[PDB]
């Protein structure tokens, strides 16, 4: 928890939060590029995701 | 005698003095970080492998174990190469920051503020505006270190100190930092206690012994 | 906050066991909820409405004086460290929240008749863990170290600060004004009694100042001519019973701050205050903000019992001292009068008349002390009017000096 801020906010990418959806969100990028993913599901698919 | 599994050899001896608390001059300061070589002087790697320039893990001093990474460090580690280059870097280039606002020509022989300077520089490094901690990167000696933190300016706001009327809420240093290739798996590898984190401490300092009750 | 309370018990006043009664344990800690900060609700605006005569507690002051003792009894945990229970009561839970019949298989180690134990918040590791819930055994040990450090009367603190009062004190006051000194006292109980509130917090600076000017109107100094920052009490015309007190903002030349830090412990000195509604729920009130505060230094050792000397942390005998002062009553109240009949206030013949006035009213609030007294022996395990030897009533302690260290307080 923080203090509340009487200025103007930005969505900053720092914060539990905002880590938190980060390093998760480059864990299931880590999936994807994995050697099972890779092998099976097609390539260029692969990419979009 | 022994406590539980540990046995004490019946010998008391302990250190029978105190030095008194030095605060880094602002040249000194301004030399530690501008040296040929910050390693030893800066950081310090526990366990530098001679074959190739590599560490598992780095033990590191003043004003760098206060700074404390931000998630895109952690994630994708830099390897013992990069690392010293990374710092040997960043580490004049923070000087050059910190001394264009105080020309050490003329305010050399003022001691910096130990917890603002690790701040000012850990904040630095994960690249945060450094604009805030300069104002008051020194204080007389006489101010206690930490209530000049206070009395310069109750400021409640910036993440990693937030300066209130008794105490400064600032997240512990990272004594070490682990270098891309670390493994607490290894029985070898040097104890990092979990320092090696971002956040697995929070120093709370307090003005006076009221200010701390409220804190507890 | 405030994590650091040192305590002293009551004297078993040449007597074996804690004189306190079992019907006493289920009259004041019974019913289960909280014997804590209730002390004050035994009170009422005045004496007249309270069932502090002919009775099982005969005195306006007979509860505290009892509630006390038997706080005596079932402290052994800042003595020792261990929860312990005497005759077959002990303790709920590690939080003494309450009392409670001895369990049935896990009996705490019966306590150890002992008296005048001293007390330190630190021999129990639990309290300061749980400061906050059980915060009001704290400023309630201390109610108790400030009447047990005695045996004639409770022993307060009185302060003013070299500044004016601070303005939210000022502020907080004008809000008290019609208010008796009984529902002050009030106030400064209740609050000082849950939730550790730190000795910054404003309250403290008002039930602090007004535990001052409570003494400068005692003492005449601060009457309704020469007021503090505004205030002073106003005493009840003896005749109709002259032991109450309002607090009154007036607008009478201010009474000049002191020329320094005036600091001393004042103890009603005379049996009087046993009854006095004003010379308790003044004294009592005093107290409230030495409990939320440590204590200012050591209560000077001189004047006050034997089983109060060089007392740890409470009393002393060096340099970390302040003058006790023990003023009486009957001799207080004499000069309290000279000073209104200095400042015009009243008549040159309407002084040794209300003396005459009030002096037959300490006359009455005197054989019934004694009354009580010799009703409520002593041997009879229980003390309700504390034993006290018809002479200290006449007694005239310092007073003479309190009467001056007012006039410095107020100068």
């Amino acid at each position: 928890n923080q203090p509340l801020p009487r200025l103007t906010v930005a969505p900053t990418y720092d914060s539990a939060m905002s880590n938190w959806i980060s390093t998760t969100i480059a864990f299931f990028i880590r999936v994807v590029n994995s050697v099972n993913m890779t092998a099976t599901v097609n390539d260029l698919t692969r990419r979009t995701m | 005698a022994a406590v539980f599994g540990i046995q004490l050899v019946p010998k008391l001896n302990t250190s029978t003095t105190r030095r008194t608390f030095l605060p880094l001059r602002f040249d000194l300061l301004l030399d530690r970080l501008q040296s040929t070589n910050l390693h030893g002087v800066l950081y310090r790697a526990l366990d530098f492998n001679p074959v190739d320039r590599s560490a598992t893990v780095i033990q590191t001093y003043p004003p760098l174990n206060a700074w404390s990474p931000h998630h895109a460090f952690i994630e994708n580690p830099l390897d013992y190469r990069d690392w010293t280059e990374f710092i040997h870097d960043r580490a004049l280039a923070f000087v050059g920051v910190l001394t264009q606002r105080y020309p050490l020509t003329q305010n050399a022989q003022r001691y910096t503020n130990p917890l603002v300077l690790g701040a000012a520089f850990g904040d630095f490094l994960n690249a945060r505006s450094i604009d805030i901690f300069l104002d008051r990167l020194f204080y007389d000696p006489t101010q206690d270190s930490p209530i000049t933190a206070i009395t310069k300016f109750p400021y409640q706001w910036t993440i990693d100190s937030n300066v209130t009327t008794d105490s400064v809420r600032t997240s512990a240093g990272c004594k070490y930092i682990t270098l891309y290739g670390y493994d607490p798996s290894r029985p070898s590898t040097p104890a990092t206690y979990g320092k090696h984190r971002p956040t697995y401490a929070t120093v709370f300092y307090y003005s006076t012994l009221p200010a701390r009750s409220r804190l507890l | 906050a405030q994590r650091q309370f040192f305590g002293l018990t009551y004297n078993f006043y040449g007597q074996p066991a804690p004189l306190f009664d079992l019907n006493d344990l289920q009259e004041l800690a019974g019913c289960y909820a909280r014997p804590w900060t209730s002390r004050f609700s035994h009170l009422a605006i005045s004496t007249g409405s309270l069932p502090v005569w002919s009775a099982r507690y005969p005195s306006v002051a007979s509860r505290n004086i009892v509630v006390n003792t038997l706080l005596g009894a079932h402290l052994n945990p800042f003595a020792g460290g261990q929860i312990t229970s005497h005759q077959g009561i002990t303790w709920r839970d590690p939080v003494l929240s309450s009392l409670a019949p001895v369990p049935a298989i896990q009996p705490p180690p019966v306590w150890a008749v002992a008296e005048n134990v001293l007390l330190d918040s630190n021999n129990y590791p639990t309290y300061v863990l749980n400061l906050s819930s059980m915060w009001p055994i704290n400023q309630d040990v201390h109610i108790m170290t400030m009447w047990a450090l005695s045996d004639q009367g409770p022993i307060y603190h009185l302060e003013v600060p070299v500044d004016p009062m601070p303005a939210a004190t000022t502020a907080a006051l004008m809000a008290y004004t019609g208010v008796p000194i009984a529902h002050l006292a009030q106030t400064a109980y209740r609050f000082a009694g849950q939730l550790p509130q730190s000795p910054d917090s404003t309250m403290v600076s008002t039930i602090r100042w007004l535990s001052a000017i409570w003494f400068g109107s005692l003492t005449g100094r601060l009457n309704r001519s020469r007021t503090c920052n505004g205030f002073y009490f106003e005493f009840a015309k003896p005749a109709l019973n002259p032991d109450q007190a309002v607090l009154k903002w007036n607008d009478g030349a201010r009474a000049a701050p002191p020329a320094a830090a005036q600091s001393s412990y004042i103890r009603c000195i005379s049996p009087h205050w046993q009854h006095q509604i004003v010379e308790v729920a003044g004294a009592l009130m005093s107290q409230s903000v030495t409990a939320v505060t440590g204590l200012p230094a050591l209560i000077d050792e001189a004047t006050l019992p034997a089983w109060s000397q060089g007392v740890a942390n409470l009393t002393g005998n060096g340099q970390g001292v302040v003058p006790c002062l023990d003023y009486n009553p009957v001799p207080m109240a004499a000069a309290r009068h000279l000073q209104w009949r200095q400042d015009g206030l009243i008549t040159a013949a309407q002084e040794a008349q209300l003396n005459n006035d009030y002096t037959a009213y300490a006359l009455t609030i005197e054989r019934h002390l004694t009354a009580m007294l010799v009703a409520n022996p002593i041997a009879a395990g229980r003390m309700p009017i504390q034993p006290f030897n018809a002479a200290d009533f006449g007694q005239a302690g310092q007073t003479a000096a309190a009467v001056a260290l007012a006039q410095a307080m107020f100068v």
